[PDB]
């Protein structure tokens, strides 16, 4: 199955610790972001289309909040 | 149905929250003067906008939302569901919901991955990701259970107006949508322009048979009716004789609905060479 | 320069220019083959642009006419995010994001060299600045950054730690002040060369991304609203659009000659360098080597790395050293290559031989790339070859007639010295420095390693049982040891020369070994499933350690020492080929004879071959 940077369709194609992110015009496996870094946030509803440099979502027990501007996976 | 788009963009329903379980109260647009869309920017109801907090959608994104960082959420609506539309189902990788065959565009729309998937004889095609077309005869499409609508709400990479799945989240279409030309024999079913959801290319010259056996009349109702151009017109013709009964051009728009007593009528459209718009979505009931 | 500044951006499928008046004309340049161009630089003083595609996964030039369309680098690039022009000493840097490399070489390509590769997470923009010797770059790691460092990777440093997804990043050399626009936040900020006095120039953007400034104006790139835009550089007012209906603009430039002014040693003469003028904010430049050179004493010169290790792919040819500071594996620029099967150097003319299996040719090229050659050509099907690097020979492998052919390195046939109707050959590795070769003779049921000396003589089966693939044999000279993979019983044996003391090495943990080489007192083996180079100790002092992975289609390894001039003349077969006019022979008591192949037969000279 997808190592990090092979090219992918879903999540379910690429390893465990990776998910599924568009970069440019394909979609390509990057790893889950862990406590401490730097996650998406949208301002505008339209950034959310227009982004096409996806990070993938915070891990487990992790939810992106802002930081103590941009924000960071901090847990629950 | 209150949806005959593939974003939401003609819905004006009533609901109120981001989703009927679990959700977020929508904020009311005559109030949000903080954000870009409220009632005092769009006066004359522009966009579907007023006096209330119903989910809309104004800006021409994938789906109807609301104002509730995160000041806003897509509104998971059950009714707005486009005719054509089976809905957003699950991809759990071996094998796919559609079995059929793929491709990768980097343009791709709706309508392209519709347009490839009936160019190949397939009667469903779905869009995964943005990007990824699948094509397929297959009754199971629902194999692995049916997900939210929002859940399918990625940009298609040709036309950021329309969604295109998600990760591991198939949108899927009846290849019937945006066909030029094609048999309907339902109770009730909806016919769009040649290449909806995208705008209708120049010069088409496509008709469609709409036959029920058995009805008295069928009641025609006309949801959308984007057609720039008078030289650009919809023509309802009676099957038997091919006489023309209406016609409808730019400067000439159709009624609310009308009945027409007969059980076999072909509506016809005839694009010119100079404008293009949405098009339409004709929505027909026979009556027995 | 007298010409008034304008403006080019890229833009997915071709690049376009535009004057600075709002709803002036707009014509694209007339490039050729261009898919998905990202990034955007140029070169005033010869009149051309360059730009990186990260579709063809290439960084191209040409000049403003469309004309001399030539790609200047076009290996080993996963994603060139960011790309800049070096005007003064005329080299060519860029950022990769696939890789995590901040390179550079020479305008045209030649030269390669990485600057900056360890502690890096996808540097996304880049902005040099050679009349001072400093260069700029956006990071997007897990925490994004914007570091800076000297142009010869020296001195690198966290400029401004708390920012997010920064791009666009851009100097203003009159006023010094750095220049980007934000993802994250959607916004343009400003702060002078260290990273202080950090100013927000405008708040209010919807999605800003492309980036460049010009007198007292800053022009940037806007997704949302579609449009090319431009500002008062300090205020953020005076807001004018220039252009709009634009989709997708990814860089932002001001085509001008002030904008590449100043100057530095490396502008005169290069700074005598012989191959890269690095500039440094310290002491005025430096001079710099290509991937893996060693700077010479002089602080000028340079020499191609001593010792290092190649490994190849099917598509590609790598080259790897055993470094401090783990510098990274480089893809070796061979044009010629498509399909490789094995690989071989020559250490004495500095020079890479590989068989191809599709076009079916034992080809050669330098390190380089340039002086390519075919040596074999047809039916012939070679399968591994084997250098002889005393007598000038090639000892390789066909698949078609089953016979290990023996051919000189200009191209001219020496002769076949192993054929029979039930042997198939396919392994093959020489020891010259004892007169040997070793091979594995694949016959069918029954496959057996066996040795004979370089003329065909003298052979004997070294083993017999306990194998099914041997795929892969490797030896070492100084210690007197053999060694072989198995594909189908998954593991790795030793034996000496000789045949005896027969041990396996490793038989866990092993799926597809397809190679074997010999560096220094380590093992060097490749694995097609697992992709991974690995080695053990020899000796058995340190254990099993991985030396990279991920390799996808791995094909061969091989391990390169420097050629000690004066102990290889002390070989008899160095000089005149030992007075032969085929092979050169190395007796038991170090003494020389001159053998032929199978057709020719040894004459009354001792020396010259004839026919029978
Ligand atoms: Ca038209």
């Amino acid at each position: 199955k997808g190592q990090e940077g092979s090219v992918c369709l879903r999540s379910s194609d690429c390893a465990s610790g990776l998910c599924c992110a568009r970069h440019f015009w394909s979609k390509i496996c990057k790893p889950v972001l862990k406590e401490g870094q730097v996650c998406t946030k949208h301002r505008r509803k339209g950034s959310h289309g227009l982004e096409i440099f996806q990070r993938c979502y915070c891990g487990e027990g992790l939810s992106c909040r802002i930081q103590k501007r941009l924000h960071t996976c901090q847990r629950h | 149905p209150e949806c005959f788009t593939a974003n939401g963009a003609d819905y004006r329903g009533t609901q109120n929250w981001t989703a009927l379980q679990g959700g977020k109260p929508c904020l009311f647009w005559n109030e949000t003067f903080q954000h870009p869309y409220n009632t005092l920017k769009y006066p004359n109801g522009e966009g579907g906008l007023g006096e209330h907090n119903y989910c809309r959608n104004p800006d021409g994104d994938v789906s109807p939302w609301c104002y509730v960082g995160v000041y806003w959420k897509y509104c998971e609506i059950p009714a707005c569901q486009m005719p054509g539309n089976l809905g957003c189902y699950k991809d759990h990788g071996n094998p796919p919901p559609l079995t059929g065959t793929s491709k990768t565009s980097n343009k791709l729309t709706i309508q392209t991955c519709i347009s490839f998937c009936r160019s190949q004889r397939f009667k469903f095609a779905g869009m995964e990701s943005g990007y990824a077309c699948f094509c397929g005869n297959n009754p199971d499409y629902w194999k692995y259970g049916e997900a939210a609508s929002t859940e399918c709400n990625s940009v298609c990479f040709g036309d950021h107006t329309q969604p295109c799945g998600g990760d591991g989240r198939i949108i899927l279409f009846d290849t019937l949508v945006g066909a030029c030309g094609g048999n309907y024999s339902a109770m009730s079913s909806v016919v769009y322009s040649p290449d909806f959801p995208d705008t209708y290319a120049t010069g088409r010259v496509c008709y469609w048979t709409i036959r029920v056996p058995g009805a008295s009349h069928i009641h025609f109702s006309f949801p959308l009716f984007d057609i720039r151009d008078s030289a650009d017109m919809v023509e309802l013709l009676d099957g038997y004789t091919h006489r023309v009964l209406a016609r409808f051009h730019g400067r000439s728009r159709p009624p609310l609905s009308f009945n027409v007593s007969l059980d076999f009528v072909i509506l016809y459209f005839f694009s010119d060479r100079i404008n293009q718009a949405q098009g339409f979505a004709v929505l027909y009931q026979a009556v027995k | 320069a007298d010409p008034e500044a304008f403006l080019l951006f890229s833009r997915r499928a071709d690049i376009r220019r535009i004057s600075l008046e709002t709803n002036n004309n707009n014509v694209a340049i007339p490039l050729t083959g261009v898919k998905e161009a990202s990034a955007l630089d140029f070169d005033v003083t010869d009149n051309r642009i360059y730009w990186t595609d990260i579709s063809l996964k290439t960084i191209s030039r040409a000049f403003m006419n469309g004309s001399a369309l030539e790609h200047v680098v076009e290996f080993g690039l996963d994603y060139p995010e960011g790309m800049a022009v070096d005007w003064l000493g005329k080299n060519l840097y860029w950022a990769d994001t696939g890789t995590n490399r901040i390179e550079v070489s020479k305008l045209d390509g030649q030269h390669r060299q990485v600057l900056v590769w360890k502690d890096l997470d996808s540097p996304r923009a880049l902005a040099l600045d050679p009349a001072e010797g400093f260069m700029y770059w956006t990071e997007w790691g897990g925490k994004p950054k914007i570091d800076r460092a000297a142009m010869d990777g020296s001195e690198r440093t966290t400029l401004v730690p708390n920012v997010g997804r920064a791009n666009g990043l851009t100097i203003d050399y009159a006023k010094r002040r750095l220049y980007w626009t934000d993802l994250d936040t959607n916004l343009i900020e400003s702060s002078n060369m260290l990273g202080l006095n950090r100013e927000v120039i405008a708040d209010d953007l919807p999605h800003p991304f492309g980036l460049t400034q010009y007198q007292d104006y800053i022009y940037w790139t806007d997704w949302s609203r579609r449009s090319i835009e431009r500002a008062n550089k300090t205020s953020g007012q005076n807001r004018t659009i220039i252009q709009g209906h634009l989709d997708y603009v990814m860089d932002i430039l001001v085509f001008h000659s002030s904008r590449q002014s100043g100057w530095n040693e490396c502008a005169s003469s290069n700074g005598h360098c012989s191959h890269l003028c690095l500039a440094v904010p310290v002491g005025g430049f430096v001079c710099g080597c290509p991937a893996h050179y060693s700077l010479n004493a002089d602080n000028r010169t340079c020499s191609a790395p001593t010792t290092f290790l190649l490994f190849s792919q099917k598509s590609a040819i790598n080259r790897m050293v055993i470094d401090e500071q783990q510098s990274p594996d480089i893809i070796l620029p061979i044009h010629s290559l498509r399909n490789v099967r094995a690989i071989d150097y020559d250490p004495l003319d500095k020079q890479l031989y590989w068989i191809d299996s599709r076009q079916n040719m034992i080809r050669k090229a330098q390190e380089d790339g340039s002086q390519g050659f075919t040596v074999v050509v047809s039916e012939i099907q070679p399968y591994d070859l084997s250098i002889d690097i005393y007598s000038r020979y090639i000892y390789w492998t066909c698949e078609a007639t089953n016979v290990i052919n023996v051919t000189r390195l200009d191209g001219r046939s020496v002769g076949v010295v192993l054929k029979g109707e039930q042997d198939r050959p396919r392994a093959i590795v020489v020891n010259p420095e004892k007169g040997y070769m070793y091979f594995t003779n694949l016959q069918e049921r029954s496959p057996k390693i066996e040795r004979a000396a370089l003329d065909g003589t003298e052979r004997e089966v070294l083993f017999f049982s306990g194998l099914s693939k041997p795929i892969a044999l490797a030896l070492d000279s100084r210690l007197g040891k053999l060694f072989w993979a198995d594909s189908d019983l998954r593991r790795i044996e030793s034996s000496d020369l000789s045949g005896a003391n027969r041990i396996v090495l490793e038989d866990s943990n092993i799926l597809q070994p397809v190679g074997l080489t010999v560096f220094e007192n380590w093992l060097y083996w490749i694995d097609k499933q697992q992709q991974m180079i690995e080695k053990i100790d020899m000796t058995g002092r340190e254990g099993r350690t991985k030396v990279q992975a991920r390799i996808a289609q791995l094909s061969d390894i091989h391990a390169v020492k420097e050629l000690n001039l004066q102990e290889y003349r002390q070989h008899p077969c160095a000089q005149d080929n030992g007075g032969c006019s085929h092979i050169c022979l190395v007796k038991g008591d170090g003494t020389t004879r001159c053998s032929c192949p199978m057709h020719l037969v040894l004459l009354q000279d001792e020396l010259s071959c004839g026919e029978p």
